[PDB]
């Protein structure tokens, strides 16, 4: 019994009207459906038993519904409150809970392309014996951006990991910082370090480099 | 009301097992069998296994046959969960639900609300605590600064700017897991270039499990 | 068609010439008169024009949402909010509690269950008003009539202008009986029949399932749990106990919800003095063979059809003794006559009680027939 639930991210302004589909395996008589809203740092509150009876407390905008093998969750006006992440879960005569795959639902706005900054490792960290260098891009929307690091021309993918924070509260957009670390004797080895950064709103891929230590 | 309330904080080195408890009160616990779910960060939700109280049978997922196993006390009012040898991505939030009893399509609250209780704050990795390592990203059109906050665990980690005075701007990023299980992050601010040599910006990093509290100066 | 004899009409000395013949579905009676052209009245439906709906009987249930109270024995009566709602059905048993299941004392613990009814299929009921019974003459000239409209008036050429005073018998007497609709067959009923069943019915006003019980029925209670036994679609017990009863061809024709049956229809056709012809129809004594075997309609009468190769135009005797001759057997079907050779001509009998002899012929070549009958 496999659960479909679509789309992935939305993108919608407040005021506007949202629908999410879970398309379930087979609807009859014996489905369960309880849909979900989780927000970053919390655990998710229970929104609609069954397929459409709201939950107790739960406002009366949110309403469920069913036809066919897809069901649907419909919002009719959006309110800041309301852009999280949407869950659902299935189980019919067995035991199994079947969860979905998410949705979140963002704020829109126009394509803003981010500020490509590079920082590198502080001269103090290197006298420990570790070197992190820090490729910060900040304000820009949408989520969806690439951020490759290039060491001397070299691709460098297996010792990279970014973070991108949550959506802003003044004008929705949000950030990113690669961090790629390295040992003091392979970090001064080479010569020049950059992260090529690729995002919509670029007519061409940026790219911020520093040689070493000049 | 009608509430779950379920475990403290734990926190297992590999391979070690958890028991995590689950007291159900405010409705009629000898129907409504409890199942469970977990979170790992970022990845969504997956239901592990399922319990009832009447017909105490039981039924597992897959993937989790060999490791978790699920108890009840009827006296006591709880429902337990036991999770055996632990791996790195065993690292969750794990959840009791109030569930049907037989799954049948009409026994006994097969329609009904399933309630949820708090959260489980899993911690599985091999070190122990440390006091985080403070690193400085020194600035060089919209200038731009900040501070790695390296090597600390566990979280979490308040990075305030400026001792509180400083709110616009203000990223500071999500943590992330290196591979030596010690996390890493970093908190950075977007300054106009007149405020560079003409004010002073230090970042205040402040760890509660260490009770370390580091304030460093990013000078050009 | 069909011939009419001499005191079947009546020619007077000022005014006009009347006619008193009964008229049943796909029979013909013609008049002749000489030096004139000869008419064909035809009978077309005798039904009915969206019937009202009684109720609603439900056999086809679906039971879903069971939520249960649980009340420690000497603690309490556990209630539920479902047991006021018109949604759900509601039992009250005990359930035996203790120290194991969690309750202070032992004893019968109390518990409620209820559990939402969702009738799926179910069967409609209505009731005809017999004023707005609708019977239709095409003598072409088409007319239509009502219970009410006895007299509609037509003028053709040749006989001037007439009017038709006539007159609607039914056969079944809706008065005391109704008309069953399942998915797509349909029934004529008993009133009291339909309002003795064990079934739940919706009111007419729309109501509620009333009476839900006769359907849902739930398992003895355990500790704390109930499992709902699903009575099925007692389908099975209905369409088997509407075995022996009359049915109802929908349309084929008119419009939807545009009920047909047979019947009997008697008129008296006004028509302008003339000197109208009477014909005569001996009796049908040569050989004779059934078509369809005497069957029964479900009010008591038998239904036979025969063929008369030899001698057509004369009329069956049909007799129906206690064999002898003498019988008791009272004859249903009007003008037996034969309209051409080798043809059906059908023939409605009501027996008496017990075991009769249906008897065909004379002499030579006779069709008898037993039949019994213990209507009640």
């Amino acid at each position: 019994i496999v659960l479909t639930q679509s789309p992935g991210t939305l993108s919608l302004s407040p005021g506007e009207r949202a629908t999410l589909s879970c398309r379930a395996s087979q609807s009859v008589v014996s489905t369960y459906l309880a849909w979900y809203q989780q927000k970053p740092g919390q655990a998710p509150r229970l929104l609609i038993y069954d397929t459409s009876t709201r939950a107790t407390g739960i406002p009366d905008r949110f309403s469920g519904s069913g036809s066919g093998t897809d069901f649907t969750l419909t919002i009719s006006r959006l309110e800041p409150e309301d852009f999280a992440v949407y869950y659902c879960q299935h189980y019919d005569s067995s035991p199994p809970w079947t969860f979905g795959q998410g949705t979140k639902v963002e704020i829109k706005r126009t394509v803003a392309a981010p500020s490509v900054f590079i920082f590198p490792p502080s001269d103090e960290q290197l006298k420990s014996g570790t070197a992190s260098v820090v490729c910060l891009l900040n304000n820009f929307y949408p989520r969806e951006a690439k951020v490759q690091w290039k060491v001397d021309n070299a691709l460098q993918s297996g010792n990279s990991q970014e973070s991108v924070t949550e959506q802003d509260s003044k004008d929705s957009t949000y950030s990113l910082s690669s961090t790629l670390t390295l040992s003091k004797a392979d970090y001064e080895k080479h010569k020049v370090y950059a992260c090529e950064v690729t995002h919509q709103g670029l007519s061409s891929p940026v790219t911020k480099s520093f040689n070493r230590g000049e | 009301q009608v509430q779950l309330v379920q475990s403290g904080a734990e926190v297992k080195k590999p391979g070690a097992s958890v028991k995590v408890s689950c007291k159900a009160s405010g409705y009629t616990f000898i129907a409504y069998g409890i199942s469970w779910v977990r979170q790992a960060p970022g990845q969504g939700l997956e239901w592990m296994g399922w319990i009832s109280a009447h017909n105490g049978n039981t039924n597992y997922a897959q993937k989790f046959q060999g490791r978790v196993t699920v108890t009840t006390d009827t006296t006591t009012r709880t429902a337990f969960m036991e999770l055996r040898n632990l791996r790195s991505d065993d690292t969750a939030v794990y959840y009791c639900a109030r569930a049907p009893w037989e799954y049948n399509y009409r026994s006994s609250g097969y329609y009904d609300s399933p309630y949820w209780g708090q959260g489980t704050l899993v911690t599985v990795s091999s070190a122990s605590t440390k006091g985080p390592s403070v690193f400085p990203l020194a600035p060089s059109g919209t200038a731009a600064l900040g501070c790695l906050v390296k090597d600390y665990f566990p979280e979490p980690v308040t990075v305030s700017w400026n001792s509180g005075a400083l709110t616009s701007g203000v990223h500071t990023f999500p943590a992330v897991l290196q591979s030596s299980g010690l996390y890493s992050l970093s908190s950075v601010v977007t300054v106009p270039s007149s405020s560079l040599g003409t004010q002073t910006y230090i970042c205040n990093v402040n760890h509660k499990p260490s009770n370390t509290k580091v304030d460093k100066r990013v000078e050009p | 068609c069909i011939g009419i004899t001499d005191r079947d009409f009546i020619e007077g000395v000022h005014g006009g010439t009347w006619v008193s013949a009964t008229l049943e579905q796909d029979k013909c009676v013609t008049v002749m008169a000489p030096d004139k052209p000869s008419l064909d009245i035809s009978l077309q439906t005798v039904a009915i024009d969206g019937p009202a709906e009684a109720r609603k009987v439900c056999y086809s249930a679906v039971l879903t949402h069971v939520k249960i109270n649980d009340k420690c024995p000497s603690t309490g009566e556990a209630h539920l909010a479902e047991e006021n709602d018109g949604d759900n059905a509601c039992k009250r048993t005990y359930s035996d509690r203790g120290w194991g299941n969690g309750c202070g004392l032992f004893g019968k613990g109390s518990i409620v269950a209820c559990a939402k009814f969702t009738c799926a299929k179910s069967m409609s009921l209505f009731e005809v008003d017999q004023t707005k019974i609708q019977y239709v003459i095409r003598a072409i000239k088409t007319l239509k009539f009502d219970a009410l409209s006895g007299s509609q008036e037509a003028e053709f050429t040749g006989y001037g202008k007439a009017t038709l005073e006539c007159q609607v018998q039914t056969a079944v007497d809706f008065g005391n009986s109704y008309i069953a609709e399942m998915e797509k067959d349909s029934w004529i009923v008993d009133r009291q029949w339909a309002q003795d069943l064990t079934l739940p019915w919706q009111s007419g006003s729309g109501g509620i399932w009333r009476e839900m019980h006769h359907l849902v029925e739930f398992e003895p209670p355990h500790a704390a749990t109930i499992r709902v036994l699903a009575l099925g679609n007692q389908e099975g017990s209905l369409k088997t106990a509407l075995t022996g009863a009359m049915r109802v061809t929908k349309d084929e024709n008119d419009n939807n919800l545009y009920k047909l049956h047979g019947g009997h229809v008697s008129c008296r056709v006004k028509l302008s003095a003339l000197t109208l012809k009477g014909t005569s129809y001996k009796m049908c004594t040569d050989k004779m063979s059934f078509v369809k075997n005497p069957t029964d309609t479900g009010h008591g009468t038998v239904v036979m059809q025969v063929k008369v190769p030899k001698g057509a135009p004369c009329k069956i005797p049909v007799i129906v003794a206690d064999t002898a001759a003498v019988n008791k057997g009272i004859l249903v079907t009007v003008n037996p006559i034969a309209s051409t050779n080798d043809d059906e001509v059908l023939i409605e009998v009501n027996p008496p009680f017990g075991d009769s002899y249906i008897i065909v012929g004379t002499g030579d070549s006779r069709l008898t027939y037993q039949w019994h009958k213990e209507g009640s």
